[PDB]
């Protein structure tokens, strides 16, 4: 529960690379929390 | 949050199936719904947004939140009870059977909404999203959520005797899906142009 | 100085049970104390005993009661209206001793358009008499409860009036939709039988009659929904269900 | 690159018994999604995260190849072409309807497969050229036609019996972004529905195909897109009615409903 | 270097209940492992679990089994054979999932002039079959038990003289007057339905028939004592006793 | 990583004349295995030890390929399907029915080959799809089928007269570990025998083939499985009696022995 | 009489790698000695 990959591309362009293997933390309070005045 | 396609009794109309009706009662302890916890095919959690979201999945672990709105006047009151039964049995008969479980008696006010918290009882870690009968896969059974009036739906002379609820449902930060699958209602019988 | 304004809101939540209110009127909590388990100095059975906790220590909502015109009064005994109910009810089958407190949240919601009083007691060691000496049928009538006969008297020879000397709340409409009363255990001794004797008696009384803005008038219901608090349980043995 | 990111977790929780703090109690009409957790509504005891959420990435969702085209070449003209679009099947283009703005770049899977008129496997060795042809470069007319020279336009040379021909594209739009959906219309001075719902700057081209020698039996090609290196903006409700056409979003729409029906709301 | 004098002699003390042995066989913990409750890393259901302690972790008695020269061998299913009978069988029917260890104590005693030999076995997902498929009634039998058709076959296809590779005792009379394990909780998953999979088969089979100084001999039965170790039960709401 | 763990050795004993240690004495009931050892029963010499226990580990075991399906594709439909188990061959499952739980990841080899009508060896050069449908995904009905676009379900395409496809799967159940064996019903309010023994938790699906062109000669497939980075918990008394059915284990036990009977127990 | 092996993995998944070569020490006390009072 942690796939660490290899980047390694054998050619010169970033398209020739494989799929992107990190995780980015979403954020869902732009489509949960769009109010202005925020309240909990 | 996305509505869902709550009210589908037969021979309702878009729209129309978004809103579980809730009426002045005559009766004590009644009930207002009942739906099979499932993000599995054809009920009215599939067509939601975590239900779409479903049917690309093939298995499901985590809480579920469930937020429904009151949409009568704001001189009509009520309390309804709602209720989350862990699988086993069947779906509860009466309120007094539907209260032994997880619930939540929402009190209509100034506070338009009430959330029934469904949290993740379940005795593996993660379940199926199909109840697909030749793998028995209702093995993966989760439950049932009811409505019922805790007190009654009372209104003003003249004013109207049926109002609704609007029944939202998301998925909680506890919530993941795992092995992507094919949607089955979205077909092709011959190449689009 | 000021009564009302952010004491009107209210959520209690036990176990897997959560309940809210919008127009509540502040919550009374009996003698000033809060429910508690027994002392190692004030107790005497010498068994280990049970704690059920989230199991049995939860909202459990009773046969709701429509008020009608000619309404007198309901009551319900603890804990003998719990006794066959529920987790709570099994240990106190199984045991011969218990102790516990309550947490009781009784509701009636109307209109603006009507207008009515109830007073909501909570009535300790509440030994009930009429014209003559009631029969098991009225003294526990379990889940369903009773009905009053002799309201101005409190059935017991006193009076309606001087009950206000009782852990109360009113539901007077024009001001609240329900009261919520937390009760510590009561007894003369450590602990004692569930189906043979009853600590507290919830009652509910109209005091002024329900009105409405109409001769008509909507089916206008009052629920009770009660929780065991801080409960023990010594002498275990089989399930013995009623004192009969 | 590491894709460890968990779910969140459950901390114990106890009694409330609060006049003032009451988190059940929402307003859905402010359009935020409701603030109760497990915790503020049952009494809870504490889970440590052990579950990923990889799967649900974006990247992850786009990451496999999938049919978006499938030109037959016939034995009597030995040529075919492919207007690029991922809008022919539907598997790829629903997914792609959850979102409105998606940068990517592509990578292009092509296997062949010769058949007869029946349209029964045969063995056929041939080698094919793939030439890809951008708006304004001159489309070829027969298999013997000089555009195949090459000049400018890439191709790919390979065997209709050999491994499938493989390659990868980078994110080519004169845009910053793709776009899934568009409400406007292609051209200035001009109204016509036909034009409305066209994005011009999504269309790339032609892949264009042809049998270095005269076709002996029919040939079909296969062509799968991944889209990898994903960047999407914008989530959108999906797509429910089924798809009608290629290039809009016109539904039958005949009994508007989408779940299942029942007798009662009280029963299943 | 020695095996046998003080380790005849046992007292287990749980809840109100004692047992007492004077020619056991020492005591046997099932792969080295004592019951234990459930971790937060292990865990996955978020509800506070109940632990009815004292009132369901104590030791039951079931109904006596004679040994007969024809007797096959005897099973029982667990949680299954105690998913009715006192405070362990309530909490078991209202919740969702159980998770739980076993104290079991099997007796038979004889006189120094019989000879007889059981085989006490303790079987994980003892899932079984003869020529056939099994109903209901044989693959949860409840607290009668169920017997052996096959007990060669182990009524699974296996063998009863590879058995011993499971948690074992053996009562030989000349030897011993009865067999106690200590069983924890096994499952590919954290818990489960108490009343839809059976996790352990307590199972009793005779290798050496029952043999007198006489031809009559009187009434030798066998009796099974068994007690829930370390449980908690999660996802509560009403009893649902079976899996009918 | 490094497997040089040893047997264990001998060092050297002398005569025993004792009135209190007695290790030759034992007593069976307490369900423990026998203390003695070669030294305290005989004069024993000094033995280094020399041998390894690797081809007796638990991934040794179980790490290498066994066939598990066998699936046929007929020459009119051009299509057939494999439910994933390791249930339908003897050999692979007996060796599993050592362990009660087993978690572990595999490796999927398939090897195809075409035949005659008489079953003989035809050349034949299509290429195939795998394509693994989970639990809920539509099925394909036909070669044709929209299906087979696998905008999210996996495939793996390869040649029929090609090396054999090959990939690896994770740990999938939904559980902590496979269950071999399960004492209990597949569903709630059901007690049907069909459903007895039955573990959904294990079963992931499907895998389903197909020619890319309607094919012409037969072509069968073989799927060998490899289990590896195994842990297995609890051990068995191992399948003595055959294997009749896929999904219970009843036999036949017509004769109650295992083992060769002879004359007499005192001579061979 | 102790084979060790290269790790080496070209895959960003773990199910990709072959087989453990790795050697655990068995420890057969579960089931041959699983008596509380241990005696020897
Ligand atoms: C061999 C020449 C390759 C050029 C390929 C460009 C591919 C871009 C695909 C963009 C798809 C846009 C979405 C849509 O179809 O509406
Ligand atoms: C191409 C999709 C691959 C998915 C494969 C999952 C394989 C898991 C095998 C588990 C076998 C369980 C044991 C049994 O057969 O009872």
């Amino acid at each position: 529960s942690t796939i660490n990959y290899n980047n390694i591309n054998y050619y010169s362009h970033a398209a020739s690379a494989a799929q992107n293997k990190q995780d980015f933390t979403q954020d869902p309070s732009k489509f949960t929390q769009p109010i202005a005045d925020v309240i909990k | 949050e996305s509505i869902l396609e709550a009210n589908n009794r037969e021979g309702v109309e878009g729209v129309e199936r978004y809103v579980i009706p809730v009426s002045v009662q005559d009766a004590l302890d009644a009930q207002i719904y009942a739906l099979r916890l499932e993000l599995g095919g054809s009920g009215p959690l599939s067509s939601s947004l975590l239900g779409t979201l479903a049917k690309h999945y093939t298995q499901w672990s985590g809480s579920v939140e469930i937020t429904c709105m009151f949409t009568g006047t704001f001189m009509t009151t009520g309390k309804v009870l709602l209720a989350y039964t862990p699988p086993g049995g069947d779906m509860p008969r009466n309120r007094e059977e539907a209260m032994l479980g997880t619930h939540v008696i929402w009190d209509f006010g100034l506070q338009s909404s009430i959330t029934l918290v469904i949290p993740w009882i379940s005795a593996s870690h993660f379940r199926g999203v199909s109840n697909d009968d030749v793998l028995n896969y209702q093995y993966y059974a989760a439950g049932h959520v009811t409505i019922w009036y805790q007190t009654n739906m009372v209104i003003p002379p003249g004013f109207p005797n049926t109002a609704g609820i609007i029944m939202m449902i998301a998925a909680q930060p506890n919530f993941s899906f795992r092995i992507q699958k094919d949607r089955e209602d979205m077909t092709q019988t011959a190449i689009l142009q | 100085e000021a009564c009302g304004y952010s004491d009107r809101v209210a959520q209690l939540t036990l176990g897997n049970s959560t309940i809210t209110t919008q127009e509540a009127a502040n919550i009374c909590v009996a003698y000033g104390c809060w429910p508690a388990k027994l002392s190692d100095t004030d107790a005497t059975s010498v068994d280990k005993p049970t704690e059920p906790g989230v199991s049995a220590d939860r909202f459990y909502t009773l046969r709701s009661k429509p008020w009608q015109a000619d309404s007198k009064g309901w009551y319900w005994k603890l804990p003998d209206a719990l006794n066959n109910t529920g987790m709570f009810g099994q240990n106190a089958q199984f045991h011969y001793l218990y102790r516990g407190g309550w947490a009781v949240h009784v509701q009636c919601n109307a209109t603006k358009f009507h207008q009515g009083t109830l007073l909501v007691l909570a009535i300790p060691e509440h030994q009930i008499a009429t014209q003559e000496q009631p029969a098991f049928d009225r003294t526990m009538p379990g889940s369903e409860g009773g009905t009053f006969q002799e309201p101005f008297w409190l059935e017991d020879g006193t009076s309606l009036g001087n009950s206000l000397i009782y852990p109360h709340q009113w539901i007077n409409l024009r001001t609240n939709n329900s009261a919520t009363l937390i009760l510590p255990y009561v007894n003369a001794i450590p602990m004692d039988s569930a189906i043979r004797h009853s600590n507290w008696t919830l009652a509910i009384i109209p005091v002024a009659p329900l009105k409405y803005a109409a001769e008509t008038t909507p089916l206008v219901p009052i629920t009770v929904t009660i929780a065991p608090m801080e409960t023990e349980y010594n002498g275990l043995r089989r399930a013995i269900a009623s004192n009969q | 690159q590491a894709a460890g990111a968990l779910v969140a977790g459950t901390s114990t929780s106890t009694h409330s018994v609060a006049t003032d703090s009451t988190p059940a109690l929402q307003a859905a009409e402010t359009g935020a999604t409701s603030t109760a957790r497990d915790e503020s509504m049952i009494e809870t005891r504490t889970i440590v995260p052990t579950h990923g959420i990889h799967e649900t990435s974006v990247e992850s969702f786009f990451g496999r190849s999938s049919l978006v085209g499938m030109p037959l070449l016939a034995t009597g003209t030995s040529i075919t072409h492919w207007r690029i679009d991922f809008r022919e099947f539907v598997q790829l283009r629903a997914k792609m309807s959850w979102f409105t703005y998606m940068r990517f770049d592509v990578e292009f899977t092509i296997i062949a497969t010769s058949s007869t008129g029946q349209n029964v496997t045969t063995e056929q060795h041939t080698t094919y050229q793939v030439m890809y042809v951008p708006p304004g470069a001159p489309v070829p007319s027969n298999q013997d036609s000089f555009q195949w020279q090459s000049g400018c336009n890439p191709s790919v040379f390979a065997d209709t019996d050999g491994p499938p021909a493989q390659f990868s594209v980078p994110f080519m739009s004169s845009a910053n972004a793709y776009s899934t959906v568009y409400d406007g219309y292609a051209r200035f001075m001009d109204t016509d529905p036909d034009r409305y719902g066209i994005l011009p700057s999504n269309f790339l081209g032609f892949m264009y195909f042809r049998t270095l020698e005269d076709a002996a039996h029919q040939v079909r090609f296969r062509i799968y897109a991944k889209i990898k290196h994903t960047s999407c903006w914008i989530p959108r409700a999906p797509r429910q009615a089924p798809y009608k056409k290629r290039y809009n979003l016109v539904f039958s729409g005949d009994s508007d409903r989408i779940c299942s029906n029942r007798a009662s709301l009280t029963s299943y």
